């Protein structure tokens, strides 16, 4: 199962907060959509067209956000609120979604928050993010007061992870503000360029063990590292939609809820 | 071709 | 050719004495030879038109003519290049940095005379185009901080592409190499700046430059108040053709280049 | 089209 953690391996400050996720309603949704999508022979034969042609000439993450392609998913809205600890009504001023992709992960946080803003290196999942409607920033722009900052399976696609874990610190509101993280895991980071070629990281975040249990249990070392303590964490299958090959694409995730401290 | 993110 | 010349007299007294005249030369005929060669490629100016057309809206036509390898550009000769910057086809020094270098197409042609060169560009698929030169790309607000300075910083045909040309023109003169160090720009006359968007949008540049003039001689003759403010005047300058592929419609396509010689003042 | 250097 995508949701199982063995409990026992896991570092008794996190049993204390570890949220038991499953497969609720919304991440049915997603699958079933996927599925659907999954059956349309011609779309899925453009995107195999485009995808293939251009490949050389961008990166993937720009070719899926050019054809509004390979949307992925995280929580469902109820999980979200309930790893936040929150009502279905709950309200705030600023969200902040770090590296958002094409905003779906970022629409399902959306009806929370009044204001929304976001960042991206992907000029065609920018492109997106701006059809939502949504306040796109620079990547150097953003730290200049958020209420809620979103860093989703970003810190293994960034360059600088620490500078961004200290820069979400930064501008965070302190009261109440809290960040959500989320992180494929066993972990693996590299720098997506254009053509499937990558750069390393600058910055090495240190993740230690072979297993999603020991690897989650060294980051609290790093949470605080920056300023932060898991007031709530769970386990969620970090789904994608699939091609012609495959319905859809799963992977493991670990999603953290960060008060400052 | 497959996941978005890896 | 109409390309190359200027009425000299309307010239200031300060630019009479630093203008080189250009030339048609063997240079510029191989790229018109191969830009009509490649208007003569129906199936494939079809196929860029069909690629450009479908994602007009999605990307900055900078990176789908970046996507496809279409639309390379041409500002100067081997030849006329090192008869404005003076120096022999041998020439060489240690750092080249092009600003907004678009394709690259027009850095290759600098390029044998810099045993390192560095470009930033806005564009995701001009960028790769740059890598696959073996181009260090640098970021758009990274350049100044590198810990090097630049013996020739090149900024052609961008500062009526940007957003705050004149913060670039300081920042060239506060990382270029004071003693022998040189900065080759171009402009585009009549001066009519934008910024680029995507869809076709443009906002409008946050810094207003004065390039205003009747003709090419007048709005060349606003350039030395201007480039006496950022800290720079002119050793040399000449008027070249901005020159670009074609497609189904023209051969190749022609604007108006101002090319500069700047020397630290 | 038209030139690269944009419209
Ligand atoms: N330094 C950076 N700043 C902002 N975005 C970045 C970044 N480095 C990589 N990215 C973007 O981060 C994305 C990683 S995939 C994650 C997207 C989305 N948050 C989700 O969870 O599905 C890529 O789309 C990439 O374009
Ligand atoms: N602010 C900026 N920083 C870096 N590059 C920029 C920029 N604004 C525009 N550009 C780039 O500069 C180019 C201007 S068109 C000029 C292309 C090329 N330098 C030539 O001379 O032919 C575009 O490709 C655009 O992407």
């Amino acid at each position: 199962q995508w949701y199982v953690c063995n409990r026992e391996k896991l570092c008794e400050s996190l049993q204390a907060v570890f949220v038991q996720s499953y497969l609720d309603q919304g991440t049915q949704i997603f699958l079933n959509n996927s599925i659907e999508k999954s059956g349309w022979a011609a779309i899925q034969a453009y995107h195999s067209a485009v995808s293939s042609a251009f490949s050389l000439a961008m990166s993937r993450t720009s070719i899926n956000g050019l054809l509004g392609r390979g949307s992925m998913f995280v929580f469902s809205p109820d999980q979200f609120q309930r790893l936040l600890k929150i009502n279905p009504d709950w309200k705030t001023h600023r969200l902040l979604d770090l590296g958002a992709g094409d905003g779906e992960v970022t629409k399902i946080m959306s009806p929370h928050f009044e204001e929304i803003y976001a960042t991206e290196l992907s000029e065609t999942m920018i492109w997106q993010l701006q059809k939502k409607k949504y306040r796109v920033l620079g990547i150097n722009e953003w730290q200049n007061q958020y209420d809620v900052i979103s860093c989703l399976n970003l810190l293994d696609r960034c360059d600088q992870p620490l500078t961004l874990l200290k820069d979400i610190r930064s501008v965070l509101e302190p009261t109440r503000g809290r960040v959500i993280l989320a992180l494929v895991l066993p972990f693996h980071p590299y720098v997506e360029n254009v053509g499937g070629k990558w750069e390393k990281p600058s910055e090495i975040l240190e993740i230690k063990g072979q297993n999603w249990e020991e690897q989650v249990n060294s980051l609290p070392e790093v949470f605080r590292k920056a300023g932060f303590v898991i007031e709530a964490f769970t386990r969620l299958p970090y789904l994608c939609e699939g091609d012609m090959y495959n319905d859809y694409y799963v992977l493991d995730d670990a999603v953290f809820v960060l008060k400052p401290v | 071709q497959g996941h978005a993110h890896g």
